[PDB]
DNA sequence: TTTCTAATGCGAGCATGCTCGCATTAGATTTTGTT
């Protein structure tokens, strides 16, 4: 049997791992350099085969070896004597069946996505199947289910609007067309290597048995028992049993076989390859994937397997949280559209502005950020700078204006550095017009120098420069695709050695040395997950493939089936050649191991653990420098470690030494700040340094997010009020109040209509208090010396001076907020204290008065008693007092009412 | 087929009780057990499963357990996978299905969606990728919205009222009549027309009438994007189940046994998408159990009508049966237990009564002092008698006022306290360093890294470094010229302009110029990477940081090798956030922001420690955990009646009027008849509706006392912190004294009279000033000159060499 | 630089007893849920 001149049809079957995939070359290479014919399965198979093969055997041909789809569509073409698409033509006919008045239990779904993709799949499997839509609308007729019926009629429809799934449907009949056609190839092809005859669609078997009527010699091969993703193996055809693995151990063989005794099941591992089953578990989600990575580390290291020679096949990538967790440690792991990827976007903007021929604002600032012209954050803020001292303006000139013009004509006010920021800019955007006459794209790209830059960024980043070039490379094939099919072609874009993780049914060409089956959860590997729909996809396809169910919806729509789900994994651990690694979780807290991972641990060779050693620096050093750093544990050890951390920092390994410690670094200065003196304080910094002067320091110095609104819109209304007639005052508001930045367009008319009832309301109030009170000056400024021997001298802005009725100085301040302060704290205000004192000793021109805290918003006000000598003397010791703490380092850090908004909280020590 | 006690004997466990007796022996069909607290349930579920599965009414694959929590469902499918793997030792394949209430819910749209117009795969929000949401349909809203509320307080609102839309089934369309009875009501002693406070009233209702466009836009929106939250998705399933009746038939063919454990804590949603399917009329032959509580409802009525609403199928209620013996100390169970009776339990394994301790103190300070000293002592008690470890805990109301126990037991005592994930010191670094990267003008984070563990600055340096980044600016009054500043474009002074031109090296301090150049250096490094995929970018930016090895080199010796575990979690959360509508390293930092400010951070890894540690959890959280010996310290006048924030539905533009709440729990303000009238009315209304809050606070309390598992010691301070007035013992403590000294089984501790209060501050110097140290001389010695280190240090510099 | 809502104790307004605006001050309750 198999062998030249032998009869024209054999069988081959046996175990995986045998030699079945490559004992089919060698009769092939022995015998026409034409006549045979070998059907893979995949393309990516065909690779491997025809290398085989061909470097097996200068005049040597290369032996047609294709798939069966492949196969199809070369009768199809002999007979001539995508999905996307599919979709867009099934939605349309959903949209144009919707007019007219399916059981009408579903009428609403029709217009959505949901019912186009479940009947897609329906369509799909009939035709995978092999069943014609008239048929099928027999079978609703015969079994009581209108949807079926339904749908049986619409692919009626659907086939009439047509004369890829379908390529053995159609070379089914093509072949029976001339009945002549037949002999043709029956006479071409002799040998006809079909092979790994397993996953086969029953419609393609029908095409291998009317291909193999007789002629010459055909071969059938594959595992009759990995059948899951229904073979017809049984015959009297003369059979060929293999049963020595050549690639599994005979302790996983053994593994293999004890799974496989509870589903030819017989079969023993390669003597020679000695190694082992482990199981092992994990205390959480974390744990898991830390200690694949510790395993697959010490694989690499210490046992010298490679990377490429290992493998995570987990049940079904959503999965996605194990490529991270298993590269932070170190492990290189194998593998969004152009108008996503911003080197190819920026190009393709700078393409867009050239065919528009006009370059708005807001899209030059986006290509200073991106890679054509790079700018980062705080040059982008000398770039401002520098432009507004190109035209001093009184308002500034906004920046996408500045930056507009200045790129379509150079200022050199400042230009130091950024004349070649500008410049590459220039270039680019004048190149692109040059040609005006695609190649405008190729001019675009050369223009600017970053394709040398991204090629001499061959080093370390250097990642991050081949995904750019695959980007940009991927925009010059999508154009020349355009060219040969701008403002068409904006719109037309807008629509090795690693461990390879990968799905289990993606994993059945894998000849590794270390599989780590990650991921063997009791909700994920075997599925409880439901499997009907509204269409009953699953219970038609049962009773269409044979009896496996009579028509009765009952037993398939309630989950998969254990028996279909364990060959799943009986298969999966066939691929690793040396050892395997079955990995589940169990935690308390929110997670259980599998009905299988008991079963796998009767033949494994050998409390989960719950924080795994890893192997990689960043991991080592923080537990050597842990222990040394103990209260008492590991006496001796500590030592172990000390030598260890020793010869790692004789290398390198950041951490290591103390030098490299966080708290070993020690503080710059211990110094005062003005230890010499006179030290100014604005009556507001007071306020905040009789509270937290640590506050203080880290908000008054650079610690503030900056510029709120509310901050902003408050002075505005302090300088409308300040000018010397409530009518005028409101339309100075008015025209000024649109540019301003508010979150909400509803919002700001209403924040203006409260402003402006706040400027009535501070009117009002003027004209009623006019009765007693006189203003001497308003916005007067506050300069000079108070208290000294360290002197003060009080500086700042005052909202408003009065002069009482009977010979006194009352000084106010404006506030805009809606709610006043207490009464009694009012009475004690730093602020007006300040002003008070600062009039008692002149500089103002004068007795202490009054302060009345008018708030303009809701007019209410609380007023404070004027000064005497017994408390003035108290307040001129609290500003000495608060002057010396300005001073010494360690500064305090004080808990008050306000310490629940100040910017500096994620700092301070008393929090 | 086997009685319940020959089933039970003939498996290893102990015979059960008569009150897990009835339970087990009854027929096939709707009934409910009422399951005491303590009363060992998810025990007699497991015992009920398996009493079917052995008399062979249903296979394990029919089998079908729905619990409200995460753990609690896990805990339910561990304890029924043992109990069924263990029957079959004496007289397979399939296994049982558990699943969490929306769990389930989730399962049937997807399985039955398209008989609704409901996309299957509709992504499901947090509460922080909705309220980033719900934030800019209300600010894109075109209109009046005459209502004189900020934006982002406005969005609270629509979330809360949307999210009890989508809960009591109401579809925005009928919520816009409810307020011309009242209005024309009220308008039509002194006859100065309506009072101030009634037109208040009645701004709130045309408020809530205002906002429904802003609800109904917001669904739309949802729709638009294929997207969903928790409560439109079980509302979604209640239409479902409630429309269609195939859907129940499937259900029911399927599942022959349904488990609804905790039944006292669903709502209207759950009510009737749960009844609908099966329950309303159906056969009789599905078993249909459902555990409740009526009592400790601290989540929030379906108990006292689950009869009537899963009948027979004839017209006659269902069964009822009980669970006692709490297996709780007498104490506790008996005379304090019964602190709410207001029903219109036993000391089950006759154990050693156990005492009971109050106490007044006349200080916050005191009555922590006193709480402390007892746990103190009881944790101490235990070292002498060889280990006894106790590992107590205290159950304290409000959130906060916790933390201080920690002050006051880590001088005696070992806490664990049970932060958000972006308030963890190894996290807020790299969420602070993404912000200076991103945008220089963050004060709030340059002085988080500038005065940072990693280099240390003085007040000298930064006060240098600012008068560096003001002199810098160099900007030179009217109201153009101020609205002009403060714009997205205007610049200010900033310190991270000084970070990078830091000028003449003279100003700053020797030592300190090297740290501004070292800082520039690193920053102009990773200002290069926001080119970069954002997962990528934070990785690197943790690399660069020494945050990887840092946060292992402080943690005992005791755990083994963690501590990146949050790092890692915040990665994994940034690899979710990305790739998803946008690379965005600086709307990431939006992200971030709004999800401090709602749900308070973020979910951290949870770190379970197994010492005899003393917790500090909360009351409202920790259900179902029974330990150990509990005090609850706080049941003063305010904080744990808590009654003051209260909102109801005449005053909150964001609840729903009870003439509309498909509960109709409260009264429903009748009104029919006819202004002092309505006044009143009105105000008797308030107070029945304020007692439901009182209510809401017993169901607190005995699930806080019914966590006693060796003794209590509840007590109740005075004279709070920062105040004026005493804010003496509320209720709940007033009665708890009476019942305490009318028996055995309390004691009284220095119950102290009721009389100016504390003003001592908190301090701490800022630049603060041991083993660390004398490791670090250890190690330098050893440059000078097991667990297998030695192979691990040669495999890493092997990788070194290449 | 900045705040929601409400409970409190007046304090004139008018059929001594309420009674109702009007101005002044205290606190910002807790988590359960998908793949
Ligand atoms: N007799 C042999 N002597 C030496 N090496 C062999 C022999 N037979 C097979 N091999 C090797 O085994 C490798 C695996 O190829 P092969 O076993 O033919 O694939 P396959 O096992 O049929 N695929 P599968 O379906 O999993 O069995 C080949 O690449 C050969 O190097
Ligand atoms: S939170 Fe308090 S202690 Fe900390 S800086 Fe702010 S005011 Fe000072
Ligand atoms: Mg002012």
């Amino acid at each position: 049997l198999l062998e030249p001149g032998s009869n024209g049809v054999v069988r081959l079957l046996g175990g995986p791992g045998t030699g079945k995939s490559s004992l089919l070359v060698d009769t092939a290479v022995q015998h026409d350099p034409e006549s045979v014919l070998l059907l893979t399965g995949s393309a990516r198979l065909r690779t491997a085969a025809r290398a085989a093969i061909t470097a097996r055997l200068g005049v040597v041909r290369e032996p047609l070896v294709r798939t069966v789809h492949s196969y199809a569509f070369a009768v199809l073409r002999l007979a001539a004597q995508t999905s996307a698409e599919q979709d867009g033509i099934i939605r349309e006919l959903l949209a144009g069946d919707l007019e007219d008045g399916w059981p009408e239990q579903l009428w609403p779904a029709l217009t959505t996505a949901g019912f186009a993709t479940e009947l897609r799949d329906l369509m799909a499997r009939c035709t995978e199947r092999g069943v014609d839509p008239i048929a099928l609308q027999r079978l609703g007729r015969t079994a009581k289910r209108p949807e079926w019926l339904a749908a049986g009629r619409f692919a009626q429809a659907y086939e009439q609007i047509m004369l890829a799934a379908e390529l053995v449907g159609a070379a089914l009949e093509a072949l029976g067309a001339d009945d002549e056609l037949l002999d043709t190839e029956r006479n071409r092809i002799k040998l006809l290597l079909v092979d790994d005859a397993q996953h086969l669609d029953p419609q393609a078997a029908r095409l291998v048995r009317a291909l193999a009527a007789g002629t010459g010699l055909t071969v059938i091969a594959g595992d009759p028992d990995q059948s899951v993703f229904v073979l017809l193996r049984d015959d009297t055809h003369p059979a060929i049993t293999l049963t020595q693995s050549y690639r599994c151990a005979p302790e996983i063989a053994s593994a293999i076989t004890g799974l496989g005794q509870r589903l030819t099941r017989h079969w023993t591992g390669n003597p020679q390859r000695e190694g082992t089953v482990t199981v092992r578990l994990a205390a959480s989600t974390h744990a898991e994937g830390t200690m694949i990575a510790d395993a697959l580390r010490r694989a690499h290291l210490v046992d010298g397997i490679p990377w490429s020679q290992m493998a995570v096949i987990v049940r079904s990538v959503p999965g996605t949280a194990l490529a991270r967790a298993l590269t932070a440690a170190g492990v290189p792991v194998q593998d969004v559209p152009v108008g996503r990827q911003p080197a190819a976007a920026a190009l393709l903007t700078v393409l867009d502005v050239t065919a528009t021929g006009h370059l708005d604002a807001d899209s030059a600032v986006a290509l200073l950020t991106g890679p054509i012209g790079r700018v980062d954050p705080v040059t982008l803020r000398q770039l401002r700078r520098a432009l507004r001292r190109a035209d001093g303006s009184q308002p500034p000139r906004d920046f996408g204006d500045l930056l507009v013009d200045a790129i379509e004509r150079e200022p050199k006010g400042l230009s130091a550095e950024h004349a070649r920021t500008l410049r590459r800019l220039r270039a680019v955007l004048t190149a692109a017009r040059r040609s005006d006459a695609r190649y405008t794209l190729w001019q675009a790209w050369h223009a600017s120098g970053l394709q040398r830059r991204w090629l001499a960024a061959s080093e370390r980043v250097g990642a991050q420069a081949d995904r750019d070039l695959d980007a940009v490379t991927t925009l010059f094939d999508v154009a020349d695709q355009y060219v040969n099919r701008l403002r068409g072609l904006v719109d037309h874009v807008t629509r090795a050695e690693a461990v390879a993780v990968l799905s289990v049914h993606g994993a059945l060409a894998g000849e590794w040395d270390f599989v780590v089956i990650a991921g063997v959860q009791e909700g994920l590997w075997p599925n409880m997950i439901p499997r009907g729909g509204v269409l009953g996809t699953q219970h038609l396809v049962d009773v269409l493939d044979g009896v496996a169910d009579m028509t009765d919806r009952t037993v398939s729509t309630r989950a998969p089936l254990v028996a279909e789900e364990r060959r799943l994994l009986m298969a999966a651990m066939g691929r690793a050649r040396t050892r395997v690694m079955i990995t589940a979780v169990d935690s308390d807290t929110g997670l259980l191991p599998s009905p299988f991972c008991a079963e796998i641990s009767a033949w494994a060779t050998e409390p989960p653990l719950v924080a795994p050693r890893v192997l990689a620096p960043s991991a080592l050093v923080g537990r050597l420098r842990a222990v040394v750093c103990a209260p008492a544990v590991d006496d001796d050890a500590r030592a172990c470690a000390a030598a260890q951390l020793a010869r790692l920092a004789a290398a390198g390994v950041p951490g290591a030494d103390p030098s490299q410690w966080h708290a070993m670094t020690s503080l710059t200065t211990e110094e005062p700040l003005w230890s010499e003196h006179v030290v100014t304080l604005s009556p507001s910094t007071l306020q905040m340094l009789t509270d937290c002067p640590l506050r203080w320091l880290l908000e008054r110095h650079g610690g503030d997010d900056g510029r709120d609104v509310r901050s902003t819109v408050g002075s505005l209304v302090h300088a409308l009020v300040s000018e010397p007639t409530e009518s005028q005052l409101v339309n100075e508001l008015e025209k000024v109040w649109d540019d301003l930045p508010y979150d909400a367009k509803w919002y700001s008319d209403n924040e203006l209509a409260r402003h402006r009832a706040m400027l009535e309301t501070f009117t009002r109030w003027r004209e009623d208090t006019r009765r007693q009170l006189t203003e001497v000056a308003t916005e007067i400024p506050v300069e000079g010396i108070v208290v000294e021997p360290p002197g003060v001298r009080v500086r700042g802005r005052l909202d408003r001076l009065e002069r009482d009725e009977a010979g006194r100085l009352v000084v106010v301040d404006l506030k805009t907020g809606k709610s006043p302060v207490t009464k009694d704290d009012a009475q004690n205000h730093a602020q007006l204290a300040m002003y008070q004192l600062a009039v008692a000793a002149g500089l103002l021109d004068d007795e202490p008065g009054g302060g009345k805290l008018v708030y303009l918003g809701k007019a209410t006000e609380r007023e404070q008693d004027p000064l005497t000598p017994d408390k003035r003397a108290e307040w001129l010791e609290t500003v000495g007092e608060a002057a010396a703490a300005t001073a010494g380092p360690r500064f305090v850090a004080r808990v008050n009412n306000g310490c629940a908004n100040c910017p500096v909280r994620s700092s301070c020590p008393a929090q | 087929r086997y009685s319940p006690v020959e089933l039970s004997a003939a498996l290893g466990l102990f015979p059960p009780t008569d009150e897990q007796a009835a339970v087990i022996a009854a027929p096939p069909g709707p009934l409910v057990v009422i399951a005491g607290a303590g009363a060992g349930k998810t025990e007699t579920m497991a015992a009920r499963v398996v009493w079917l599965v052995a008399n062979g009414f249903a296979t394990p694959s029919q089998v079908l357990g729905l619990t409200f929590t995460r753990k609690a469902a896990g805990q339910l499918l561990r304890r029924v996978r043992t109990r069924l793997a263990r029957l079959a030792g004496a007289g397979s394949d399939e296994s049982a299905t558990v699943s969490t209430y929306h769990a389930f819910a989730g399962t049937l749209l997807r399985e039955h969606g398209l008989l609704l117009p409901v996309e299957p795969d509709t992504r499901l929000l947090s509460e922080t990728e909705l309220w980033q949401l719900a934030y800019d349909v209300v600010c894109a809203h075109p209109g009046h919205l005459d209502t004189e509320k900020t934006p982002a307080a406005v969005t609270a609102m629509v979330l809360r009222l949307s999210g009890a839309l989508a809960e009591h089934l109401v579809d925005t369309d009928q919520l816009r009549d409810t307020h011309v009875e009242l209005e024309r009501l009220v308008h039509t002693q002194r006859d100065r027309g309506p009072s101030q406070w009634l037109l208040r009233m009645l701004a709130t209702q045309t408020e809530r009438t205002e906002l429904v466009p802003l609800i109904d836009a917001l669904h739309q929106r949802m729709r638009a994007e294929k997207v969903m939250d928790f409560g439109m998705q079980m509302a979604a399933a209640a239409r479902l189940a409630a429309r269609f009746p195939q859907v129940g038939e499937q259900l029911r063919q399927r599942f022959r046994v349904v488990l609804l454990d905790e039944y006292q804590d669903t709502g209207h949603a759950q009510r009737i998408a749960l009844s609908s399917l099966f329950g309303g009329g159906a056969d009789d032959g599905l078993a249909l159990t459902a555990v409740g509580d009526p009592i400790q409802s601290i989540y929030g009525t379906n108990l006292p009508r689950f009869t009537t609403d899963f009948p027979y199928s004839d017209g006659t209620p269902a069964p009822t049966l009980e669970l006692r013996t709490s297996w709780r100390n007498p104490p506790s169970t008996l005379h304090v237990a019964n602190a709410v009776s207001e029903e219109a339990l036993r000391p089950r394994p006759d154990a050693e009564p156990g005492t009971i301790r109050c106490a007044l103190l006349n200080n916050v300070a005191a009555e922590r002092d006193w709480v402390a000293d007892h746990l103190a002592r009881a944790y101490h008690g235990a070292i002498g008698r060889g280990e006894a470890a106790p590992t107590a805990a205290v159950l304290v109301r409000r959130n906060a006022d916790a933390a201080p126990m920690a002050e006051a037991l880590t001088a005696r005592g070992v806490p664990v306290e049970v932060a958000g994930l972006l308030a963890v010191p190894e996290v807020a670094d790299l969420v602070a360093m993404l912000r200076l990267i991103a945008d220089p003008t963050a004060g709030s984070a340059v002085m988080r890294i500038l005065t940072g563990p990693r280099w240390r600055f003085g007040a000298r340096d930064i006060a240098a470094l600012w008068r560096r980044a003001v002199e810098l600016d160099d900007r030179p009054l009217g109201t153009a010229d101020i609205v002009a500043q403060a714009a997205p474009d205007a610049d200010t002074a900033c310190v991270a302009d000084a970070i990078c031109d830091p000028g003449d090296a003279e100003r700053y301090s020797p030592a300190g110029y090297e740290r501004i150049v070292a800082l520039g250096r690193e920053l102009t490094m990773l200002r290069a990477h926001l080119g970069h995929p954002l997962p990528e970018l934070v990785a690197e930016v943790r690399r660069v940081l020494g945050l990887d090895a840092e946060a292992r080199a402080a943690r005992p010796v005791a755990a083994g090798w963690a501590g990146t575990e949050n790092l890692d979690r915040f990665s994994d959360l940034v690899s979710d956030f990305a790739g998803h509508a946008g690379a965005s390293v600086s709307a990431l930092l939006a992200y971030l922001d709004a999800a401090v400010e709602v749900e308070n951070g973020l979910a951290p890894a949870e770190l379970t420690v197994s010492h005899d540690r003393v917790q500090i959890l909360t009351v409202h959280a920790a259900k179902g955990l029974e330990w150990q010996v509990v005090a609850v310290p706080h049941l003063s006048a305010r904080v744990f009646p808590s009654t003051t924030q209260a909102r109801t539905w005449l005053t909150d533009a964001s609840d729903l009027p009870p003439l509309l709440r498909g509960d109709r729990a409260t009264e429903s303000e009748i009104g029919v008849p006819v202004r002092k009238i309505l006044s009143d009315k009105i105000s008797d209304h308030k107070k029945s509706l304020d007692q439901r809050r009182v209510d809401e606070e017993r169901r607190l309390l005995y699930v806080a006392i019914t966590r006693a598992e060796d003794t209590l010691l509840l007590s109740g301070h005075h004279w709070g912190a920062t105040e004026s007035k005493p804010r003496g013992p509320s209720e709940f403590l007033c009665e708890l004294k009476t019942i305490l000294e009318e028996a055995t089984c309390g004691e009284i501790e220095h119950w102290a009279p009721d009389p100016p209060l504390r003003d001592q501050v908190v301090e701490a110097l800022w630049p603060p000033v041991d083993h660390v140290h004398r490791g670090a001389q250890l190690v330098a010695a050893a440059m000078a000159g097991q667990e297998g280190w030695a192979a691990d240090v040669d495999a890493l510099l092997a990788e070194r060499e290449r």
